[PDB]
């Protein structure tokens, strides 16, 4: 009976990874497919940017699917969003999804909504190192498939990050600081941890890549545990 | 890859095998040479293989 | 029009005098955004107006109404009927009714009885409005012809070719009557006057001294039609060149550069033109130097400079009509009789102020 | 800047609408969400000209010249108006045609050719397939590259036309040397095999592109392109050159994890498709999890005799401990071995057939029909408990297909089609005796010239069953439910349900679903709605694919969305249907499934993208009805 | 199986218009240059024209034609049988 | 200094690698590219790449000496270096490569180290790099005859007969002496008694009698 309750925390992270992936010089564009990876989530979707003065601004659509198998549970969604990189280094992004859960334990489907922002601001303290401050608050409802309740979890952190870089290679190294909070969640998985994440995409000339991940929500109440993953890419 | 010190790529010229000419029957002329293929003799002299320097 | 400027910063001016609202006769169907040549033009102040639609509807110069409903598709049913694209201009002279189309038809139509009429095709489709004088109803066409129609019946006709490179802008420059020479702007920037009698005197004199490539006579072509003035034509390229021409010769020119597409016309010691980047300025005769400004207005598509009571008019693409002064370059009133805008220029004739929506909306303004 | 008017002005006889349909460029959108190239496009607009040109040529003018295109800018610079001058004659008959200049004595077969009967409307096109219906029959002789130019001669006393052919044939040119180059990491046999032109023949300019359009099939070479070159000495001697540029052929994937309670996914995939530069294609792959292990390695050695008899196989590993929802419970350590040889006939028939070992070691099996029949059969015990369900097998087998391949765009079809047939029968040397056949078949029929209106018929069937004695395996079983086959149901769920036996769960875990069990508290039979799928299948569907719901110009070929209508049953030839009060009986087929829905397919850079929204009109027969499909790499 | 097409295009008509008397410079022009010879002594030019559909077998016809050294006369031996 | 970088350059080439003296001579070539130093850095800079296995930007190198400074005193070391950059291109050095050497792949880059080889040969054979340009030429022809063997044994098998005797004839014509010619030899047999004639196919059986492989 938390097995829902983690595929939305999960939906919660993939909500603005989105947009991080973009700022840490690994963004795709256009058609852009992501897989995150006993859970899948498939996110598709396309957007566009635009150079204008006082702020650029980019636009997007995007459809999503969501499973985890252990008893399963799954959703279908469609988003939207629009993200602004102003002229003074702030930035916002904005996003919602409007969610269908399907369910089997008996089949349950159901209608949900989230939407979510952050906020930061794109410090430079060196052109190839930054240090982006970010608060962040996702609202959604669901109803209780369970005692219906409208999830407020939020975050504040800093997420701390450096480039180096060469001729055809450029690794980029990652890491945030999070602590995150429930603010309402009336009936599961209540955020109350602190979430220690370090990530490395290393791409070497072209079609080579050494992704890597390591991300643990402990400290708090249902301790995620070690989540570690690397992916190798090579071409001859 | 996994090349040599003293040089680069795998070196098979030591390896390499001995030329001789064919002959053929009275009857039987080989076709002649046709382009630069031929390899000059050496008058010179000089160190071989990996005991060369090839400092410049 | 720019497309890295829109919206300039809007004209703000009090009303001095509150204009006259009239009839919003829905003439046609309307032009919509697609550009054309189109005007009313009355007599007997009886209004002669039509709409791309090829839908001629009349009205009276005092109340609208009056509508002799004449529907042109004559030589348009190849396959199938199809709407005369009325785009030549609406020009009423003896009591005959010249509007082009871009059907290659030149439609003459009758003040009296609209049903008696006659089409003569000419050569490539008319864009340019029907001027017609020495009893030759002069029409240049947008492949770059020149074609006479006979005033009645629309037998007579000459043949002259003009240049064009092929790859032009638009608009066009209409033959217009000085001394009884048909000065008529080139569609490439050459500008040509051709005595009105049988096609002869047919010369071009180039004003375009503009260089660039896709700029050379791409996109510095006479779409104005020239004005004489004391003897001498002016006619303006859209980039700059200015270039005035004694009807003496011809040869003879001299520059001040300033640019338009817009017809723009000559009144008194004024040379009331809209400007390339949309700028209203009245300049001296004979001088360059430049009499008043107004750069304010400063970018939507503005119409024909028009002098109606004392008043310079010029319409926006937002369908506010302003009246600049002709002394100082300051706007005196603005006003919206239509919600749409102007893309048709008005005239200023009889003692009315005539001017024509993008809805088709033809309103008589009292000023 | 978008086009406002496409005046076509002096027509005689005929529409502007009409023409405006044939051209790139259209000055309007009558539709909705079609918006194609309405971006001005130079090198589109010159195109409209050349099939304008065409289409007069066509209806019988052969007097049609276009006098000039006049394109005029608006002063806004926010419309584009296109006026083309055109001019036309009357009405022509082509009554002979003439072919003069050097044909070589085979004037028997060209001028057999390029004949058009009496009073028949001059058509240009026509004379173009005809211009190319003389090169071919003259290619073939070895005079590679004719000069056949064609003007009509104009007679309008009597309204006519007679056309004029002027076939000068060359003298044989005989290739010297087939030379590659640009072949950095491939052998020769590689872009050798693959030609249609051999070295020391005569020539064929056609057999030379023939041969170009092969190196662009193998998709191990980014760029093909011919180079005929003259060699030092007659013309009557040439070396045909290709310069290919390598592709980034070979991948080393390894991905590798740790998750939550010691979780730890391996997966690693190794393909290499131009192995050793052979131009072989040979991986392996696997991966291990605690859910689920499979590993498998491929060995694929395509055109490996003279025919082009390919030879291929794998050795293989399918290990897990069970089979997640809408399938049974069960622990298989089960790995075989594959080799199967490729027979061309035709350009598009390709037969197959190959030698399959699998060896299955079953256990832990929960009470159900399709189980009981197969161990019944072997004299092997049924047994309440899963420990006494447990057993061992060779599985030998002839393995057949044949294919059906004319797939015209490919990467999204409009037309063509293609037929899968794939099926077995065992062979002795087996402990198994049975037979299947079963194959799946799509039609792409477009129903016009744009491509954007595509109707696709699409269906698969399949029978199998026991041979003499012996039974259908329970794990040779059949299955639908899913995108290729019935969307809108749960994969797998279509089908013979489990009707339960009283389970004896050995290691009856706290609250361990098996469903009607005595150690779960049951003691009656009752069905599931997880389906073991039937030893038959039948799925037919009719999508009709509409244009795309973008208005963007970028989303036109790379995206498609479709309404469907599916149907189907999966059902078991011989089955126990006196095993519950109120089971639908499959041992006869059974009700129909049927679900109808949206989909939209989107082309993606992890593979073709598949989601579609589909209801079943009801449960049939306890089958699960899903509101929502997604499916990963699923194919058109 | 592909179709394997090798050898010189001979026409029936152009191979009886060999003659003796004829030179090596005049047999080049009007059969095209060889594309096949002995590289063995004197000039042997093999017109071998072979075809194999794939579907038939072979149809050889060999038209050797030798010039000697003097290269003025051209011995006509033809063979047109598959091998 | 330029002074100063050319000096821990000599350094980090000698006491160091080759992999790290890229990083001092594209420092000097940032002050000038040609200019004062002309191509001396860049001369060094050829040395350099060679032995960082990064062969295209070594044969450009070559290339940008040759002509901004047309005759050197070096000029032994120029045409000796360009056919060793051709000649571990033929070899499995760079990425792509599968550790092959079976001389079936391309024509291009062997026949450009044999030119370059040979004109080294030729051109200064007082030089110490003379007897080791002789022996790679040896090498390298074993190569190309391999080529040609190749081709011709792939043609046996799509049973193209002409093409076969075109290029055991090729074969005869450019590299007489090779040990894959004289493989090639039955070969050359096999095909010419396919044909009518097996008159021609006795003749190069006869070759194969005189002594040969």
């Amino acid at each position: 009976f938390s097995v829902d309750y983690k595929a939305f925390l999960n939906e919660v992270n993939n909500l603005n990874k989105r947009m991080g992936d973009l700022r840490d010089i690994n963004g795709e564009a256009g058609a852009w497919a992501r897989i995150m990876s006993n859970y899948t989530h498939v996110q598709v979707g396309v957007d566009k940017k635009h150079e204008l003065d006082g702020l650029d601004l980019f636009t997007g659509f995007t459809v999503t699917h969501t499973d985890s198998s252990a008893g399963k549970t799954k959703s279908v969604g469609a988003g939207l969003y629009a993200s602004a990189m102003f002229d003074s280094g702030a930035y916002i992004d904005l996003i919602g999804k409007y969610v269908h859960h399907d369910n089997e334990y008996r089949d349950y489907s159901t209608h949900s909504w989230y939407a979510g922002a952050e906020a930061g601001y794109r410090y430079h303290v060196t052109e190839d190192a930054w240090i982006e401050p970010q608060a962040e608050l996702v609202y959604g409802s669901v109803s209780g498939k369970d005692k219906d309740y409208n999830p407020l979890i939020g975050r504040t952190g800093v997420d701390v990050g450096k480039s180096f870089s060469g001729k055809d290679w450029k690794v980029t190294a990652r890491a945030g600081l999070g602590y995150q909070f429930d603010l309402l969640a009336n009936g599961g998985e209540k955020d109350s941890r602190m979430l220690m994440s370090v990530g490395l995409n290393a791409e070497i000339r072209d079609n080579v890549r050494f992704g890597l991940e390591f991300e643990k929500s402990a400290f708090g109440k249902y301790n995620v545990d070690n989540a570690v993953c690397a992916n190798f890419r090579y071409s001859f | 890859s996994r090349y040599k010190r003293q040089v680069s790529g795998d070196e098979a010229y030591l390896e390499a095998a001995p030329l001789a000419e064919l002959h053929a029957p009275a009857g039987m002329i080989l076709p002649v040479t046709s382009g630069d293929y031929a390899i000059p003799v050496t008058n010179g002299s000089g160190a071989v293989g990996k005991a060369l320097d090839i400092r410049p | 029009e720019e497309d890295v400027v829109k919206m300039s910063p809007l004209p703000t001016v009090e009303n001095q005098f509150t204009p006259t609202t009239a009839w919003s006769t829905s003439v046609g169907s309307g032009i919509g955004n697609f550009y054309s040549n189109l005007h009313p033009a009355l007599a007997d102040n009886v209004v002669y107006a039509a709409d791309r639609a090829g839908l001629v509807k009349a009205l009276n110069a005092d109340d609208g109404k009056e509508i002799w409903s004449v529907s042109l598709a004559e030589k348009d049913g190849w396959f199938s009927k199809e709407p005369a694209l009325l785009s030549g201009g609406v020009t009423v002279s003896g009591g005959h009714v010249y509007i082009g189309s871009e059907k290659a038809q030149v439609y003459a139509l009758n003040t009296s009885d609209g049903t008696v009429a006659w089409q003569t095709k000419v050569a490539g489709e008319a864009l340019s409005r029907p001027v017609v004088s020495d009893g030759l109803v002069l029409i240049h066409t947008s492949n770059g012809q020149l074609q006479a129609l006979n005033e009645a019946d629309g037998a007579v006709k000459w043949t002259v070719n003009l240049d064009m490179p092929s790859l032009s802008l638009r608009g066009e420059s209409a033959p217009t009557t000085a001394f009884g020479a048909a000065v008529v702007g080139g569609d490439n920037g050459r500008v040509s006057a051709v005595l009105m009698e049988q096609g002869q005197m047919i010369w071009q004199q180039r004003i375009s001294q503009a260089t660039g490539s896709t700029e050379i006579d791409r996109l510095s072509d006479v779409d104005t039609t020239p004005v004489v003035v004391n003897g001498v034509v002016f006619a303006l390229a859209y980039n700059g060149n200015l270039t005035a021409l004694d009807l003496r010769s011809g040869q003879i020119m001299w520059k001040r550069e300033l640019g338009s597409v817009n017809d723009f016309i000559v009144d008194g010691n004024r040379i009331y033109l809209v400007d390339q980047n949309d700028r209203v300025m009245a300049l001296t005769i004979d001088g360059g130097v430049t009499l008043w400004t107004q750069s304010d207005l400063l970018h939507r598509l503005l119409t024909s400079p028009v002098l109606y009571n004392g008043n310079l008019v010029v319409g926006d693409s937002e369908g506010y009509l302003h009246w600049i002064n002709v002394e100082d370059g300051r706007f005196v009133a603005q006003q919206k009789v239509d919600s749409s805008g102007f893309q048709t220029e008005p005239v200023a004739a009889d003692g009315k102020l005539l001017i024509q929506a993008k809805d088709g909306t033809v309103y008589s303004i009292t000023r | 800047a978008e086009i406002q008017q496409i005046n076509i002005v002096g027509n005689h006889a005929f529409t502007t609408d009409e023409l405006i349909s044939h051209f790139q460029l259209r000055d309007e959108v009558p539709w909705w969400n079609v918006v194609g190239d309405r971006k001005y496009q130079k090198q589109k607009l010159a195109g409209d000209l050349e099939t304008l040109r065409s289409y007069y040529l066509d209806r019988g003018y052969a007097r049609f010249n276009i006098d000039s295109t006049q394109v005029s800018l608006t002063p806004d610079k926010k419309g584009i108006y296109v006026t083309v001058n055109i001019t036309e004659g009357d009405q022509y008959k082509l009554s002979g045609v003439e072919v003069s200049g050097n044909l070589a004595g085979h004037s028997a077969e060209i001028e057999q050719l390029t004949k058009i009967e009496p009073g028949e409307l001059y058509n240009g096109t026509k004379v173009t397939k005809m211009e190319d219906d003389i090169k071919k029959l003259l290619g073939r002789y070895g005079y590679a590259y004719p000069r056949v130019q064609s003007m009509p001669e104009i007679n309008d006393a009597d309204k006519t036309v007679k056309l004029r052919v002027n076939v000068d044939a060359g003298n044989r040119f005989y290739v010297r040397k087939i030379r590659f180059e640009g072949n950095d990491t491939s052998k020769d046999a590689v872009l050798r095999r693959e030609m249609r032109q051999m070295e020391g023949a005569w020539l064929g300019s056609d057999l030379v592109d023939q041969g170009k359009e092969r190196l662009n099939r193998l998709g191990f070479f980014e760029t093909v392109d011919t180079d005929t070159q003259r060699v030092p000495g007659s013309p009557d001697q040439v070396d045909v050159v290709y310069k290919v540029k390598e592709r980034n052929t070979g991948s080393f994937n390894f991905g590798i994890c740790y998750g939550t309670e010691s979780g730890v996914s391996f997966q690693a995939g190794v393909q290499q498709d131009n192995w050793l530069g052979t131009g072989y294609a040979v991986g392996i792959n696997g991966t291990k999890n605690d859910y689920q292990t499979y590993a498998e390695l491929s060995v694929t050695n395509p055109y490996f005799t003279v025919d082009g008899v390919s030879l291929g196989g794998r050795l293989f590993y399918n290990d897990f401990q069970a089979d997640d929802a809408d399938l049974s419970d069960y622990t298989n350590k089960s790995y075989g071995t594959d080799v199967t040889l490729g027979f061309p006939i035709n350009e598009y028939n390709s037969l197959r057939a190959g030698l399959g070992y699998v060896h299955n070691s079953l256990s832990n099996m929960q009470p159900q029909v399709a189980m009981w029949r197969y161990l019944y059969s072997m004299g092997e015990h049924p047994s309440t408990s899963d420990q006494d369900n447990s057993f061992k097998t060779d599985d030998f087998t002839f393995n057949y297909g044949w294919t059906y391949n004319k797939l015209d765009r490919g990467y999204f079809p409009t037309d063509g089609s293609r037929v899968n047939l794939t099926g077995k029968v065992t062979i002795p040397g087996s402990d198994n005796e049975y037979y299947k056949v079963t194959l799946d078949t799509a039609t792409y029929v477009p129903i016009d010239d744009d491509h954007k209106w595509v109707v696709l018929g699409r269906t698969r069937w399949g029978y199998g069953d026991g041979l003499g004695g012996k039974e259908m395996p329970f794990y040779e079983n059949f299955y639908a439910g899913g995108s290729s086959t019935v969307r809108g149901f749960q994969s797998n769920t279509i089908g013979p349900k489990a009707v339960y036996f009283p389970h004896q769960a050995s290691n009856y875990d706290p609250d361990y679903d098996y469903e009607c069990a005595t150690q779960d508290g049951a003691k009656d039979l009752c069905k599931s709605d997880d389906a073991v799928g039937g030893n038959a299948m039948a799925v037919a569907s009719l999508e009709f694919i509409t244009p795309t719901p973008f208005i963007s110009d970028k989303y036109a070929n790379s995206v498609r969305t479709s309404f469907f209508w599916d149907m189907g049953t999966v059902w078991d030839t011989n089955w126990d249907s006196s095993q519950y009060s109120g089971y639908p009986d499959y041992s006869d087929p059974s009700n129909i499934r049927m679900s109808a829905g949206i989909a939209l397919q989107w082309m993606s850079p992890l593979g073709p993208l598949v989601f579609s929204y589909a209801q079943p009109f009801k449960k049939y027969d306890g089958d699960k009805a899903e509101q929502f499909q997604f499916n990963i790499g699923k194919t058109w | 199986r592909p179709d394997i097409n090798q050898g010189n295009y001979l026409t029936a008509n152009d191979v009886s218009k060999i003659r003796v008397g004829m030179t090596q410079q005049q047999v080049a022009y009007a059969l095209g240059t060889p594309l096949m010879s002995d590289p063995f002594g004197t000039n042997t030019w093999f017109y071998v024209f072979r075809q194999q559909p794939g579907h038939e077998g072979v149809t050889q016809q060999t038209l050797t034609l030798t010039f000697n050294s003097s290269g003025v006369l051209t011995n006509i031996d033809n063979k047109p049988a598959l091998s | 200094p330029p002074n100063e970088i050319y000096a821990t350059a000599q350094q980090k080439l000698q006491d160091g690698n080759w992999r790290q003296a890229i990083t001092q001579l594209e420092a000097l070539d940032n002050r000038y590219p040609f200019g004062p130093y002309s191509q001396q850095v860049q001369l060094d800079l050829i040395y350099a790449y060679y032995k960082n296995a990064d062969l295209p930007l070594a044969q450009a190198a070559i290339d940008r000496f040759i002509r901004l400074n047309p005759t050197h005193p070096n000029i032994d070391y120029v045409m000796y270096m360009r056919g060793l950059t051709n000649m571990a291109l033929d070899d499995s050095a760079l990425q792509g490569f599968f550790g092959v050497d079976r001389s079936d792949r391309d024509p291009q880059h062997a026949r450009a180290a044999f030119s370059d080889f040979s004109k080294l040969v030729r051109g200064y054979p007082n030089s110490q790099y003379t007897t080791d340009a002789t022996k790679r030429l040896v090498f390298l022809k074993d190569r190309l005859a391999k080529y040609e063997y190749s081709v011709a044994e792939y043609y046996t098998e799509r049973g193209a007969w002409v093409a076969v005797v075109n290029r055991v004839e090729g074969m005869l014509r450019d590299y007489p002496d090779t040990q894959a010619t004289r493989d090639a030899l039955p070969l050359m047999e096999n095909a010419y008694r396919q044909m009518q004639m097996n008159a021609q196919a006795e003749k190069v059986a006869k070759i194969i009698a005189a002594n040969s492989s």
